[PDB]
RNA sequence: GGAUGUGUCGUCGCAUAGACAGCCAGGAGGUUGGCUUAGAAGCAGCCACCCUUCAAAGAGUGCGUAAUAGCUCACUGGUC
RNA sequence: UCCCAAAAUGUAACGGAGGCGCCCAAAGGUCACCUCAAGACGGUUGGAAAUCGUCUGUAGAGCGCAAAGGUAGAAGGUGG
């Protein structure tokens, strides 16, 4: 995952200041393809679980996630 | 609190578990001598902006609130107590302790916020509604935010005795 | 540590404590119960050893500031007055008195960062928490 | 074994025993070993 | 300064709707968490410490290697 | 002259600090009168203070030298 997400955010290495300097963010829909891979790999029951179970992952490599619920 | 004796000679208490307070306002300052576990027990809680049931010997239940108390060194152990009658419509002036919630964006940032000035006073308490607490939004808080009295949100009423400008907390930088 | 500057020497007496607080500048403090003689080298070797143990924070107070200067034999002699206004600086603690005091950290990552400073001091104290409220 | 004079814990296992007039500690480890005296 | 050596007062505490210590069994999937490194994967040091399932299983006790690994813990059920 | 000296006086040490062996025709007698340090605002070589001015002002100044007590209704500062 962590490799795919310096991929697709164009991530360089991971970050030791991921409360100072982070380093991006993404959008759910690459979350998509993500999970349809990692799936075999995903004991996640439906979906959200592995929707959201990947959202630490990208929360703790300095990786800002977009929207989500409401408004 | 149901204390029952009150007077100069406190030998018969001394010995025996129990403190030795007084209460008044302006009218009675009646001598007195409380028990030990009970207070100690008791003002931790409602502390000093907490009136509690003051039924002397005899039965006279009776209003005040916790004034100054001076304990002993050495001794954690508290010796002495003032209890100040409530009031009614008006009491004099209250100490208010200030207190934070939710984390700070200075915390995780990258240092931490202190609070230059932990329990404060304010003009003019309200007997029968004096706020027994002081909950204040810190988050905002950066590297160097100093919030004051002209800031924390008041419960109706209460003005502030203590000089605006005054910090009360500020999220102190890292190392 | 050492004062700036003053008059150069003094005496010595004791009775229990009179100007130690307790809560102020912090939640969690340390307190000294016997009557003793705190060298300020006893301070460092207290402040330093809490910081090491605290990674960051600061919120150590030392209010026990050397206010005394304390002389020495200039080798064995007696015949000659005063001597040594250079040995050592010492802060005068009495009992119920608060030398430190943490900010922040945690009770038990605080309930060591005093122990320790605790092991070289030449007095016994214990730590104390909350419910002081005299005057502000 | 090991005689020191300020005896205390050192890991889940020492089992600070009183035997004969004397303060030890017994730990699965060894080098745990202690004994006031 | 150290310590289940005794005596007496105080505080939490956690609890037959069946705990503690002992016992059989379990132990999570992401993830060798991101960071740093010649590498370090729950355990040299920065940052956090969230997701999912569940009766459960915390990015984590300590031991261990050059990291692995392996060995147990906290959380879970029966037997008393 | 201060501190030691243990609130009367006194009280030691090769105990802790510091001055004197003068000075003033006026720095005296007496009679009149004025009143300080300093900050702030605003002003010329000025510009840090200092001169002028305006508010505040127990005097936080002064008193020929060491200190202490004392002192502005003056022992403080001028003139006959």
């Amino acid at each position: 995952m962590s490799y795919l997400i310096r991929k697709a955010a164009g991530i360089g290495k991971g970050s030791s200041t991921p409360n100072k300097a982070k380093v991006g963010k993404l959008n759910w829909d690459q979350v998509l393809e993500i999970a349809k891979t990692k799936m075999p790999d995903l004991n996640a029951g439906s979906v959200e679980a592995a929707a959201n179970t990947v959202a630490g992952t990208a929360r703790s490599m300095g990786v800002t996630v977009e929207g989500g619920p409401n408004a | 609190m149901e204390l029952t004796a009150k007077p100069r000679t406190p030998k018969q208490k001394l010995d025996e578990s129990m403190i030795a307070a007084v209460a008044y306002n302006k009218e009675n300052n009646v001598s007195f001598a409380l028990d030990r576990k009970a207070f100690d027990r008791a003002f931790r809680q409602q502390s000093t902006t907490g009136l509690f049931d003051i039924t002397v010997e005899g039965g006279e239940t009776f209003p005040a609130l916790v004034k100054a108390v001076q304990m002993d060194k050495r001794k954690r152990a508290p010796i002495h107590v003032d209890f100040y009658m409530v009031t009614y419509g008006e009491p004099v002036e209250v100490s208010v302790p200030v207190h934070t919630t939710g984390r700070s964006q200075g915390e995780v940032q990258g240092g931490l916020v202190d609070i230059v000035v932990h329990n404060l006073q304010i003009v003019a308490p309200g007997p029968r509604r004096i706020p027994q607490e002081l909950v204040v939004d810190v988050t905002k808080m950066n590297i160097g935010d100093h919030i004051t009295a002209g800031d924390i949100k008041l419960p109706e009423g209460c003005t502030l005795a203590a000089d605006p400008e005054l910090t009360v907390v500020s999220v102190l930088p890292p190392r | 540590k050492r004062t700036k500057f003053r008059k150069q020497f003094r005496g010595r007496m004791t009775g229990d404590a009179k100007g130690g607080d307790y809560v102020a500048f912090g939640d969690y403090g340390l307190i000294a119960m016997e009557p003793a003689w705190i060298k300020s080298n006893q301070i460092e070797a207290c402040r330093i050893v809490m910081s090491r143990h605290f990674r960051r924070g600061g919120k150590i107070y030392i209010r026990i500031f050397p206010d005394k200067p304390v002389t020495k034999k200039p080798a064995e002699t007696r015949m000659g007055k005063g001597k040594g206004a250079v040995e050592y600086w010492v802060s005068v603690v009495k009992p119920g008195r608060v030398m430190f005091e943490v900010a922040g950290v945690t009770e038990e990552q605080a309930k060591e960062a005093f122990r320790l400073a605790g092991h070289k001091l030449p007095i016994q104290t214990k730590m104390v928490k909350r419910e002081v409220y005299d005057e502000a | 074994m090991k005689v020191r004079s300020s005896v205390k814990k050192m890991c889940d296992n020492c089992k600070v025993v009183r035997r004969h007039g004397r303060v030890l500690v017994i730990c699965s480890n060894v080098k745990h070993k202690q004994r006031q005296g």
